[PDB]
RNA sequence: UUUGUCUGGUUAAUUCCGAUAACGAACGAGACUCUGGCAUGCUAACUAGUUACGCGACCGGUCGGCGUAACUUCUUAGAGGG
């Protein structure tokens, strides 16, 4: 598949409100995520799946400097 | 005749901002007479290097420069928007009137 | 209404501030630069950080806190300025942030010669063609002295320096004085400009291998 | 049986090519790197030869190639800034220019009939022109791997040679890579097109002309001749197709395939060729700037 | 027709020549009204050497800016030998050409070839280029 | 004092070893040879790398260097 | 031929102006141009006291060469150099006083009028009498 | 710890050649950036000019004197060339 890495999430933000960040250029079939051992709660960088490799740039361009709870998102291919 | 005004302090970014933006209206073809490429001014302040002014009274020399151009066309002046949205690159910033 | 000499050099300025007030407050934040980009709708504000869970706060606090005070000090309108952050790629090839992390060390304490030897054993492992780190001042008894520490080749004069080179000084405040900690680190070639300068060296001269090519021996035709 | 006649001085460069005219027999243009083109009017006298009656200097850089229009006051050149210009030799004009090169024109050809113009350059294209300044097909044309050293004309081919040692024949207004014939050691400098339109003597970095059959496409001799070839030219009336070595002009009599005889004179370099079209007109240029007449 | 300049300096001359009975006029001055008149022959120096003759067609209209007194002078001389020079070339055949650039260069070369030298600046230290300042001891 | 330093009469040298069927006599040709054979950077060394070989093919066709 | 003012040898044809300015008597000479220094540099009163009609003569000449000027510009090209005493010397500027009677004294005689963007010029009248005082200087060779 | 880095020739320079138990290199020098000198070849333009005009003023000439259509020599300053 396609597989590429996003981080700079955050807590309030929530997997299913993630997925309309980069519908734009696919809709994700999966939700793959780390999450802390402490708390359980969301360790913030992950791996999401887009289908084709076309998919995996241009999802990736637009969301890079895309402002996500006042920052700039981070993307690298992996 | 709305006149687009350039400047920086660098002129590989204002070169490519302006061949963009003549090539964005050369293939739309408007009348567009070319860049008028207008003088650079220096600011240049000669300070003393050392902070006590005690050894050889060496001085040191800074400078800057603006490079300042414009691009004029004649054209209706809702249509001269939709140029003005490529040009968006850091340095270069844009005044228009008319 | 006022001059494009005092306009260009007001913002200037406002580099200056800027720049220097996001140093004063984030340490503990990995900073390295900020980066300007003005449209009118919003005017943007980008911070460069290694890890940005120290620059939200409580849930972001601190980035809308950053944006109220540039917000009140510079006289900015209300809601023209919104504040991100942008994460660098290598650590070790920005001589701000691995400046702060040496600071870091030797502040919250160490010996001054592993700090310093885990700073270039860490920097000539990111990829880095070399590095220099003078620590000088209070080191072994009261009288102040120099030490340097390098490890592979550095460039030192001509126009190079400024686009090869990265430097920083910074201040570590100790008990019984301060302490000056430079960190000089040299850039490796990357040539499509991945993460390194797009021009090479200029004395550096590349020859291209030549094609290997067998001689015809025969005069010989081919159609089409 | 060939004698040297003497020298003609406008010039402060080495001469690279000499175009003369059928209908004109007192007229020459020497191309040169002096950076100008000369319109010399040969008075065919005792102390000097012929004299400069216009020096046209339109380039800023080297001139390679000049060729001359049917009726001459027209000529076509090329340069090592990259352009072609149109020069009418009475008003002394650049009537027309031609850019869409990137790279150095190092040989140019005109044709007989109206509006057909070739030019080869250094980098790795062959473009044709319209006489409008606008480029008579799409150019993304699989040309050579190298610098295209000459290209010539036939009075319906493209006739090219190249630095990476096939020669090439192509078609006409189809820029087809047709007949690709490979037999050289060494880059190739000139070739020519013989005046009636068959043949290719094809010379080079080895000094060796391959003589070609232009209408078919197969290799018919072989003459092993002197030092590098800088240029390749044909009598118009006597079948010899002589070529203009380093220290010498080799000449060939293609009946036994014999030498007539050798033209003498670091040596300075011969690196002109050309016969006005009579005949019994032989012109050498050369790198310590005299430019010197062969006639029998 | 033709336009072409001569410089020494700053001093810039650029002479207009076109068709006709013949004239000199630096800035609608003629040539024998320029102020200095210690340095009258250099003006001069085309229409001694050359002779009226060789300047029988030509109306030739100089204008000059910038410098001083003498480099615009030493550009006046200059602007007029080009003048006659791309003339001749343009519109005489290329022989009398050759005949005037002899006679014009081999006199002197400043009146074909300009002057590449400019001021130097002055550096820190002392009050010229080269020149430092007294530098006592005790 | 006009002496070529060692870049431009080693990486000169090592332009001859190679791609001796390109070079000649003529400094204009090899000049212009010399960046389809070479990545240098601007021109001033590459004048000199060029001032270099044409000398020395001035010396190497009438004896071994 | 037809001579004016830039064809001819400026040394004579002010002093002659000069003298068509004293034998008219159409020019007014205010009361005080006997006591008077010229500027602040200057040291001294004028040897010849015809000044007057000399400096109006050369400021006509000056206004057939460049009008748009005014009296703040007539001070600019009539300055000189200071010398200071034991300081270096200056560029110090010329008097409004005398450039400001000349040029209302000859608009007195109808030969000057203002300019359309308020400095001055010359009026046709003013055009002849000085194309009259260059074709008179160029027979007395 | 030494030779490499020297008897000598040469260089503005440990710059190079040459000799040679040394062979290949790195920093400094040099390269590099900025400025100065060239272009009738390109790009060119009422906040820059030339010139062919049209008219006014003065006895063909003078006009920085008033406004128009072609060009980029003079002004500006880039891209390459040198």
């Amino acid at each position: 598949a396609a597989a590429a890495a996003a981080a700079a999430a955050a807590a309030a933000a929530a997997a299913a409100a993630a997925a309309a960040a980069a519908a734009a250029a696919a809709a994700a079939a999966a939700a793959a995520a780390a999450a802390a051992a402490a708390a359980a709660a969301a360790a913030a960088a992950a791996a999401a799946a887009a289908a084709a490799a076309a998919a995996a740039a241009a999802a990736a361009a637009a969301a890079a400097a895309a402002a996500a709870a006042a920052a700039a998102a981070a993307a690298a291919a992996a | 005749r709305i006149r687009i005004t350039l400047t920086s302090r660098n002129v590989k970014s204002l070169e490519k901002v302006c061949a963009d933006l003549i090539r964005g209206a050369k293939e739309k073809n408007l009348k567009v007479k070319g860049p008028v490429r207008m003088p650079t001014k220096t600011l240049r302040i000669t300070t003393r290097k050392t902070p006590c002014g005690e050894g050889s009274k060496t001085w040191d020399r800074f400078q800057m420069r603006i490079h300042k151009r414009l691009i004029d066309l004649h054209s209706p002046s809702e249509i001269v928007k939709q140029i003005t949205s490529i040009s968006i690159e850091p340095g270069v910033e844009v005044e228009v009137t008319i | 209404q006022i001059s494009k000499k005092r306009k260009f050099v007001a913002d200037g300025i406002f580099k200056a501030e800027l720049n220097e007030f996001l140093t004063r407050e984030l340490a503990e934040d990995g900073y390295s630069g900020v980066e300007v980009r003005v449209t009118p709708t919003r005017t943007e504000i980008i911070i460069l950080a290694t890890r940005t869970q120290n620059v939200l706060g409580e849930k972001g606090r601190r980035i809308r806190e950053l944006t109220a005070v540039v917000q009140k000090r510079f006289g900015f309108p209300e809601g023209s300025v919104e504040l991100y952050a942008e994460k660098v790629a290598t650590r070790g090839l920005c001589a701000i942030a691995q400046a702060e992390s040496l600071r870091y060390k030797l502040l919250g304490g160490l010996a001054v010669r592993r700090a310093c030897y885990g700073v270039l054993r860490f920097i000539m492992e990111s990829g880095a063609k070399g590095c220099e780190v003078v620590v000088s001042g209070k080191l072994r008894g009261q009288r102040a002295k120099s030490m340097k520490f390098v490890d592979g080749l550095m460039i030192h004069s001509g126009d190079p320096v400024n686009y090869y080179v990265d430097t920083a000084v910074r201040h570590v405040l100790l008990r019984q004085g301060v302490l000056g900690i430079k960190v000089k680190i040299m850039l490796p070639w990357d040539p499509t400009g991945k993460i390194g300068p797009k021009k090479p060296l200029p004395d550096h001269v590349s020859i291209v291998e030549p094609k290997d090519e067998i001689l015809p021996t025969t005069p010989i035709s081919e159609q089409k | 049986q060939m004698t040297l006649r003497g020298t003609l001085k406008g010039h402060n460069g080495w001469v690279t090519q000499i175009a003369t005219t059928p209908q004109f027999p007192d007229m020459i243009l020497s191309a040169s790197r002096d950076k100008t083109i000369i319109m010399w009017k040969l008075t065919r006298d005792e102390t000097n030869y012929g004299i400069p009656q216009r020096a046209l200097r339109g380039h800023s850089h080297f001139v390679s190639d000049v060729v001359i229009s049917s009726d001459g006051q027209f000529a076509l050149s090329g340069s090592w800034d990259g352009t072609l210009r149109l020069w009418d030799l009475t008003t002394g004009t650049t009537t027309r220019r031609f850019v869409g090169h990137t790279k150095d024109v190092l040989s140019v050809a005109f044709s007989s009939d109206n509006r057909q113009i070739v030019s080869g350059s250094r980098d790795k294209t062959i473009k044709l022109w319209n006489t409008l300044g606008v480029c008579k097909y799409t150019v993304q044309d699989e040309s050579h791997s190298e610098w295209v050293s000459c290209v010539r004309f036939s009075p319906p081919i493209i006739v090219s040679c190249g630095w990476d040692k096939l020669v090439k024949v192509w078609n006409l207004a189809n820029c087809k890579l047709k007949t690709n014939h490979i037999g050289h050691t060494g880059y190739l400098n000139t070739v020519t097109v013989s005046p009636d339109g068959s043949l290719c003597a094809s010379g080079g970095k080895d000094g060796q002309a391959m003589l070609w059959d232009l209408n078919e496409g197969k290799h018919l001799y072989t003459l092993d001749g002197g030092d590098i070839i800088n240029a390749l030219c044909f009598s118009p009336n006597r079948y010899w197709l002589c070529a203009a070595t380093g220290p010498s002009i080799k000449i060939w009599d293609l009946e036994g395939k014999i030498i007539v005889d050798e033209l003498k004179q670091e040596p300075p370099q011969c690196t002109s060729l050309a016969w006005s079209a009579d005949g019994q007109t032989l012109f050498a240029g050369y790198t310590d700037n005299l430019v010197r007449v062969w006639q029998v | 027709s033709v336009q072409v300049f001569g410089r020494k300096k700053t001093a810039t001359a650029v002479a207009h020549c076109k068709r006709g009975n013949g004239l000199i006029k630096v800035n609608g001055r003629p040539l024998e009204m320029i102020e200095p008149r210690t340095l009258q022959y250099k003006l001069l120096e085309p229409v001694l050497l050359l002779g009226k003759e060789r300047f029988a067609g030509v109306d030739i209209r100089v204008r000059v800016k910038g410098g001083g007194h003498v480099a615009q002078i030493y550009a006046i001389r200059q602007s007029i030998s080009k003048a006659l020079v791309a003339y001749y070339q343009k519109y005489v055949d290329e022989a009398s050409k050759k005949e005037i650039k002899d006679i014009l260069i081999q006199y002197d070369r400043t009146l074909l070839v300009a002057d590449p030298r400019r001021c130097e600046s002055k550096k820190f230290g002392g009050p010229g280029a080269r020149a430092r300042y007294q530098k006592s001891y005790r | 004092g006009r002496v070529r330093t060692k870049t431009v009469k080693k990486a000169a040298r090592v332009i001859i070893e190679k791609y001796y069927t390109r070079l000649g006599n003529d400094f204009h040709t090899n000049k212009r040879v010399c960046e389809e054979i070479a990545i240098i950077p601007s021109k001033k060394l590459r004048n000199k790398i060029a001032g270099y070989v044409t000398h020395l093919m001035k010396r190497i066709q009438r004896g071994p260097v | 031929p037809g001579v004016t003012v830039k064809d001819v040898n400026q040394q004579e044809f002010v002093r002659a102006l000069a003298a068509f300015l004293k034998k008219s008597g159409k020019l007014k000479v205010p009361e005080w141009v006997d006591t008077v220094k010229l500027a602040k540099h200057k040291e001294l009163a004028p040897y010849d006291e015809n000044w007057f009609y000399t400096r109006a003569a050369s400021t006509a000449r000056h206004l057939y060469l460049r009008g748009g000027a005014g009296v703040g510009s007539m001070t600019k090209i009539y300055g000189g150099r200071q010398r200071n005493g034991v300081m270096p010397s200056h560029f110090s500027r010329g008097s409004k006083s005398v450039a400001r009677r000349v040029l209302q004294a000859l608009e007195g005689l109808k030969m000057v009028e203002k300019d359309q963007d308020g400095g001055r010029k010359l009026t046709p009248q003013g055009q002849r009498d000085l194309d009259r005082i260059a074709g008179q200087v160029a027979a007395a060779n």
